């Protein structure tokens, strides 16, 4: 399959032997020169209008446009310190693409972050990088060498007098540390509780300055954009998403891996062409499209286009549009266990119903494993996914945590049932007491 | 009894130059510390209290908020393994039995020559060549429980 | 049978209520149930209580 | 300002937010993390009522009244099936982990959480599974130390370091082991120290020296006196 720029405008640049493209090369393959456009012969108001016009919307699953997020900061030259925040946490469970797109890419990201800076007004950009990606901080931290040697980086960038910062923040493995203002409150070295808005971090961000945070695909997303031109970037693909996005299934398919795809490609196309179906003896049951927090979805949805309107009428969420598929012989029950065992170990413990709440669904779900089911649990759940929902908790993690369930119940009761057994005993029998035996 | 080295100090130090606020540094402090010692003991808290200005309570809550900052002892190596939902599709729980057959632990607990710790910890990244396990600077990808064995000797 | 002579005599302190055995109830314990560590009952060892778990533990 | 609760207009200081303005009207909200003194964070989750759009609504939707404006001509309802329900929730999910410790704890009769869960009307056990616990510290002659009893409120911390500016009590641990006190043993070195045995809704920070020889209050005969 051959990736020429005009449809595949990330990763056409791409090596075979998985080789991270270097400065030269990577100037070579038209490098830096949207960059070098943007920061002579454009306006930053001019970057933010072009940006804007071209719909680019936030590929973290929000799908928040860049446009009115760049356009949110304020216009007063008093409040001159802006920062630029890049999220490669990608802690999400079933999300690779950013460690793919930073470990052979990272001028791409470095190039982005250079422009969205330029036209923010933003002397500094921090990547908050996850731990576990030591091979992509050792890329990352060579290619800012690399481009700060050649001039790319620092004070007077390429003779225009713009001067901004780049620096690589590695982050110690947090799942709640991906939310905005959790990644915020993290950079600043404090615990990753998140901050309620209003106010958002475009008006009181990074240590109170304006503060823009976007994901890797997003900045990776905007020199494209800069050096092809904006009419060429809505002129993609036929639908409501303009741009392509990193796109593909995983778990117990016949080829698990990562392509680029315009928006509105339907499922069983990545399915079975692109992963190739399912393996050989394994039924298709089900699939999350969007990694472990959002809504399970069936075969039925599986013949769906993958675009944000679409999904989101569909009773979940496109997410990062990476894909997981379910076989039979993978008990839902088990599945869900954990899943919330995830999102119970990853809260970060501020307000009460996720952190006093998904113990309970935990506990729930481990006693239906073990067929120690009381007649109950499935109501318990049931309040659970309606008392969590968006606004009832602090932060969006626990409406992610909750859709797996409540599509898990939606789809899959019947699996449920199966381990409720024995009646529903809280108390044991007191001497001498008699019982209040209600009805 | 705890006494940070000079290589620590202006690793911090140099650490706190790209940050407006010297508590922004704590995690990478942290981190230093961890790397050069394995973990970070008690004293280590308020070593880098002091050496950035900060109450010690909130490097405290830092050191145990985040999960890959240990504060308890490990051995030399740290076997972490993923047991997130599509490493569970592919069957992380046989590595998980192969690793428990052939140290004779459970996860949380250290060998009794403290070679590895087992630890089950977060998604990796690697979704999509799963199941995957991370010792101390290496991430394995696409396990057997019969390579189990193969890969456990070669880290001493 | 508690008709007295004195009324004075009728107040009966603690080693005159204390009895030897349980009562009418003879197996209710209330610190089993109570979370307060007491002799011979640690933290986790009452009723339908886990053991504690450590801030500094590597668990994640 | 101009409000209307529960079809009931009042008149509020626009300056407040939602919670002290039912409150100095003498309506009952629960609530656990706020403060007066202290501000609002919206942790406990305790507060909500169902706010409405306009003066028509049948939806509404369920808003944090410590961090909700109390703007002119604003529509809320606090006994509302939804909000009462939500509220009765909060409660139950803060009563899984709580131990059955009331008969032997100093701030029983005194208790903010007996008197959230009172109110509320939650009276019916159903979680059956185990109960996390913790350690106890050492916080001094003072302070007497019980974890078992948190709720994770986050009044201890945000006073002590905010208002007291004291430096040694802070939150450590995770989803559900969070710990609130001091990173080792020993005395709470703050000067306003003594405010944590009625800022804490619960029986966690106590005072030791009543403690010692412990009575309840309704037992207690007081006197309005000057230190
Ligand atoms: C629990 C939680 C975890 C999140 N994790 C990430 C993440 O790992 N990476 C990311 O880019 N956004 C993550 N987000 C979304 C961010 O809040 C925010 O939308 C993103 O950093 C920037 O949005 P954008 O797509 O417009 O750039 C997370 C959100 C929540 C609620
Ligand atoms: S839902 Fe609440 S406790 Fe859970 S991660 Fe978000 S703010 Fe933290
Ligand atoms: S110790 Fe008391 S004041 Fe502190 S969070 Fe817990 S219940 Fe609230
Ligand atoms: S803090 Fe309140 S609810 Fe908890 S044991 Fe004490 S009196 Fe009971
Ligand atoms: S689920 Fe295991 S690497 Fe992502
Ligand atoms: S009082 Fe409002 S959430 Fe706590």
């Amino acid at each position: 399959i051959i990736r020429t720029p005009e449809t595949h405008p990330l990763t056409w640049r791409l090596r075979d032997d998985k080789q991270p493209v270097w400065l030269d090369e990577y100037r070579s393959k038209n490098g830096y020169e949207g960059a070098r456009k943007a920061l002579t012969g454009l306006s930053p108001d001019e970057i933010v209008n072009q940006v804007k016009d071209a719909g680019l919307k936030g590929r973290g699953g929000a799908g928040f446009s860049t446009g009115l997020k760049w356009s949110l900061m304020p216009k007063d030259e008093s409040m001159n310190i802006r920062y630029l925040l890049c999220n490669a946490d990608e802690m999400e469970p079933g999300t690779y693409k950013d460690r793919l797109l930073m470990e052979q890419l990272p001028h791409l990201l470095v190039e982005g972050m250079l422009i969205s800076a330029f036209a923010l007004k933003a002397y500094r950009g921090y990547i908050f990088l996850r731990g576990e990606y030591i091979e992509a901080a050792v890329n990352l931290r060579r290619a800012i060498a690399e481009a700060t040697e050649a001039g790319l980086l620092g004070k007077n960038i390429m003779g225009t007098g713009f001067d901004f910062e780049l620096f690589v923040h590695t982050g110690a493995g947090r799942y709640i540390c991906g939310e905005e203002t959790a990644l915020i409150n993290s950079l600043e070295g404090r615990r990753a509780n998140p901050r309620s808005k209003p106010p958002f971090p475009a008006t009181s961000g990074a240590w109170g300055k304006p503060t823009c945070v976007n994901n890797v695909e997003t900045l990776c997303n905007v020199p494209a954009i800069l050096a092809n031109g904006v009419e060429w970037y809505q002129n993609i693909s036929k639908s409501k998403d303009a741009g392509t996005k990193l796109m593909g299934f995983s778990g117990r398919v016949k080829n698990p891996g990562l392509w680029e795809l315009p928006f509105g490609t339907t499922a069983r196309e990545i399915l079975e062409d692109y992963a190739g179906g399912m393996r050989d003896g394994l039924k298709f049951k089900a699939w999350q499209p969007g990694g472990a927090g959002t809504d399970f979805l069936t075969e039925a949805h599986l013949d769906l286009p993958m675009e944000f309107e679409s999904i989101g009428k569909a009773g979940s969420r496109l997410g990062t549009a990476l894909a997981m598929a379910v076989d039979h012989e993978i008990n839902m029950v088990s599945l869900v266990r954990n899943l919330e065992e995830f999102f119970a170990r990853e809260s970060c413990g501020w307000c009460t119903p996720c952190r006093d709440g998904l113990p309970w669904s935990v506990k729930i779900l481990r006693a239906l494993e073990r067929g120690e089911g009381q007649p109950g649990d499935i109501e318990t759940l049931e309040q659970l996914c309606r008392f969590l929902g968006p606004g009832k908790t602090f932060c969006a993690h626990a409406p992610g945590a909750v859709e797996p369930l409540q599509s898990a119940i939606k789809y899959f009761r019947e699996e449920f049932e199966a381990g409720i057994k024995q009646p529903f005993s809280n108390t044991h029998l007191i001497n001498g007491i008699q019982p209040n035996l209600l009805k | 009894a705890f006494e940070l080295s000079a290589a620590e100090r202006e690793a911090i130090e140099h650490e706190m130059h790209h940050y407006e606020d010297p508590r922004a540094a704590s995690i990478e402090a942290l981190k230093i510390v961890q790397k050069q010692r394995g973990w970070v003991p008690d004293g280590a808290i308020h070593a880098i209290a002091d050496v950035l200005g900060i109450p010690a309570s909130d490097v405290e809550g830092v050191a145990t908020f985040y999960s890959q900052i240990f504060r308890q002892p490990v051995g030399r190596h740290v076997i972490r393994y993923c047991d997130s939902v599509v490493c569970h599709i592919n069957g992380y729980q046989g590595i998980q039995a192969a690793l428990e057959k052939k140290l004779n632990i459970k996860p949380g607990q250290t060998t009794f020559d403290g070679r590895f710790t087992l630890l089950p910890t977060c998604c990796l990244g690697n979704c999509d060549k799963g199941p995957n396990m991370m010792i101390d600077e290496d991430t394995h990808a696409h396990l057997t429980p019969e390579a189990i064995p193969e890969l456990l000797e070669r880290y001493k | 049978e508690m008709g007295e002579y004195k009324r004075q005599d009728l107040v009966y302190e603690k080693e005159d209520l204390l009895i030897s055995g349980p009562g009418k109830y003879p197996e209710y314990n209330f610190y089993r149930m109570a979370g307060m560590a007491i002799d011979g009952k640690d933290k986790g060892e009452a009723e339908n209580e886990a053991k504690p778990i450590d801030v500094k533990s590597l668990l994640p | 300002a101009t409000i209307h609760v529960d079809g009931k207009e009042y008149e509020v200081n626009g300056a407040d937010n939602l919670l002290e303005a039912c409150l100095s009207l003498g309506l009952d909200i629960p609530y656990f993390c706020w403060h007066p003194a202290l501000g609002s964070v919206g942790a406990c989750r305790q507060c909500a009522v169902k706010q409405y759009q306009n003066a028509e609504d049948t939806r509404g939707r369920l808003v944090m009244s410590c961090m909700t404006p109390a703007s002119d001509g604003t529509f809320i309802s606090i006994d509302d099936e939804e909000a009462k329900q939500f509220r009765e929730s909060v409660v139950e999910w803060l009563m899984t982990n709580h131990p059955h410790d009331c008969p032997v704890c100093e701030e029983g009769g005194n208790c903010h959480l007996q008197d959230m869960t009172v109110m509320t009307g939650h009276s019916f056990r159903r979680y059956r599974f185990t109960k996390r616990t913790h350690r106890n510290q050492d916080l001094g002659p003072f302070i007497s130390h019980e974890m078992n009893r948190c709720i994770a409120c986050y009044r201890c911390v945000r006073y002590y370091k905010d208002y007291a500016g004291g430096t040694d009590l802070g939150v450590y641990g995770a989803h559900d082991n969070v710990y609130f006190g001091r990173p080792e043993d020993g005395t709470l070195e703050s000067e306003f120290s003594g405010n944590l045995v009625e800022i804490c809704p619960t029986g966690v920070f106590t005072d030791k020296t009543h403690s010692e020889r412990y009575n309840r209050k309704w037992d207690m005969q007081f006197a309005p006196s000057i230190c």
